């Protein structure tokens, strides 16, 4: 918690207006971690393996979304932290029970360390941050991203390999995950699509 | 008397409203039933038929996949080429030939 | 594939509308009933037939939908042809 | 299927013949006998449908006794296939099983003489008689006990 409070202090030189919120963000990030490693252990799945490397990735993602993002309000900051916490911890989770478990854990952590009523739906399907539409990495509207994906998919289908498919709610979130993975410098990602999910496409 | 035989015009409407469930059954055959045993195919047929029954979809009661999707000329050609008599083998051949997307 | 995603894909697949007639038992749309039938059959198929610790995922669903579209178009065309013949 | 194809064929023949021979007289009685033969060949389809409405339930009721037979037949064949599994000489195919199952009715025809029960037991007896010879005494008695 101390080391990552120092990290949050160092990254909050881009938004000193929230200099007082450098500590609660670290503790929460640690608390989440302390729970994520406890609830989801190697007994459930072979890949439920967390480490301080995940906390470093979380801090790095927060910094990456701030440095190329518009001015962040407190709500924008906490939703950005939530987005990156999802992308680091919960994307690897399996089943639905455990994803809802992590969602409620994020709510509990925020309620514990960040008392606010400005929150909305914290689920991964409601908060969406993309650098595709906006010039900066900003939370955008759902319908905007849907229409953008459709119009770009038409051209991707006409220029590259011809494949018809249906844009659905999960496709957008997964495309956002792949985008944030391919944007960072050392981008590497493994998809577990059982089949025909089109992980390839 | 032929004026009387024209009644197939009224029979058409009844024969039409069921083609939807019939095509449902046929597509489900083509796709899933390829790698299933005779007993397996019969059981999944019963399951699909009762699912169609619980829903507001008409389907042909006296339904035979073979008679429904294969034409008599192809049914003759296949056997002439040496296909077995088993209705199971006829269904297999029909699945192999009909859909080729 | 989540059931919601399956229903979205099935709805965008049968956007072509060759069919007609009512929903005797109350959304209350024809294509929605058809895709519900297909989804339940896919689930029951993976439940009854395949043995294994839940590794597989719906692939037969897409092919079934496309084949259904193809066959329904063919049947509507043939039926209209027959009706036209008998009408003339 | 054949009479439906021929029905469409005869409809097309009649229609194509009506465009040309509309001005001909004495064609009346000729077209009369034509369409009357057609009436009969269509009431033939009607008859076959009517008798089908009586035939299909008899079939769906007869299938149950013969499935009662089929369960035992397939379990005996599974036993013999496991014999084949154990050793290479005790192999057994479907053709031999079906032949042995056919032999039972020839025997009854010569005999001239619940039918389902008797035919099932005849199946057992003929299976034992035919497939006891390709086994050794050990497996002979094994098959005897297992089929009993």
């Amino acid at each position: 918690s101390q080391i990552y409070e120092i990290y949050y202090k160092a990254i909050f030189k881009l938004v000193p207006e929230f200099r007082s919120y450098t500590e609660p963000f670290a503790r929460a990030s640690v608390h989440l971690y302390n729970e994520c490693k406890a609830r989801y252990s190697t007994g459930l799945q072979s890949h439920y393996l967390f480490s301080p490397r995940e906390l470093t990735r979380l801090v790095r993602g927060v910094y990456t979304a701030i440095n190329t993002g518009p001015r962040q309000t407190l709500r924008s900051l906490i939703r950005l932290w939530a987005y990156e916490a999802w992308r680091i911890f919960a994307d690897r989770l399996v089943g639905v029970k455990e994803k809802n478990s992590f969602e409620q854990l994020l709510y509990e952590t925020v309620d514990k360390y960040l008392p606010n009523q400005d929150l909305g739906n914290i689920s991964s399907t409601s908060l969406l941050f993309s650098g595709l539409l906006s010039l900066d990495f900003k939370e955008v509207n759902k319908t905007d991203l849907v229409n953008f994906i459709e119009e770009r998919f038409k051209t991707f289908c006409d220029e590259e390999l011809e494949v018809p498919m249906v844009i659905h709610e999960s496709m957008v979130d997964h495309i956002l995950r792949i985008d944030r993975a391919l944007k960072q410098v050392q981008g590497h990602m493994m998809l577990i699509g059982a089949s025909r999910t089109g992980k390839t496409i | 008397e032929k004026e009387r035989w024209l009644n197939t015009t009224k029979q058409f409407s009844k024969t039409s409203q069921e083609l939807i469930g019939n095509c449902i059954i046929s597509s489900i055959y083509e796709t899933y039933f390829g790698h299933l045993n005779e007993r397996e195919r019969a059981d999944m047929l019963v399951i699909l038929k009762r699912l169609l029954g619980k829903f507001a979809v008409k389907y042909d009661v006296n339904y035979r996949f073979i008679d429904y999707l294969v034409t008599l000329d192809e049914k003759m050609k296949w056997l002439e080429c040496g296909l077995d008599k088993n209705d199971y083998f006829l269904e297999n051949m029909s699945i192999v030939m009909n859909s080729q997307d | 594939w989540d059931t919601k995603t399956m229903s979205q894909v099935a709805n965008n697949m049968v956007d072509v509308i060759p069919m007609e007639f009512t929903d005797f038992i109350v959304i209350q749309t024809i294509r929605d009933a058809v895709v519900n039938i297909l989804i339940h059959f896919d689930r029951n198929f993976y439940q009854k037939m395949k043995v294994g610790v839940n590794p597989r995922s719906p692939g037969y669903f897409i092919d079934g939908l496309r084949a259904l579209v193809k066959l329904v178009t063919a049947k509507y065309q043939d039926l209209q042809e027959n009706q036209r013949f008998v009408n003339v | 299927t054949e009479y439906k194809l021929k029905l469409k064929n005869l409809e097309k023949r009649l229609l194509e013949e009506l465009n040309n021979s509309q001005g001909n007289m004495l064609e009346n009685d000729e077209l009369m006998v034509t369409l009357n033969n057609l009436k009969k060949e269509a009431m033939n389809i009607e008859k076959k449908l009517s008798e089908s409405e009586e035939f299909f339930p008899q079939f769906d009721n007869l299938v149950e006794e013969y499935s009662i037979i089929g369960k035992h037949s397939v379990k005996i064949f599974s036993m013999l296939e496991k014999f084949g599994q154990f050793h290479w000489f005790y192999g057994i195919s479907i053709g031999q099983f079906l032949s042995c199952f056919k032999r039972v009715f020839i025997k009854k025809s010569r005999e001239t003489r619940t039918r389902v029960d008797e035919i099932l037991w005849l199946l057992y007896q003929e299976v034992y008689c035919q497939f006891s010879t390709a086994l050794d005494k050990k497996f002979k008695m094994i098959m005897a006990m297992t089929m009993f």
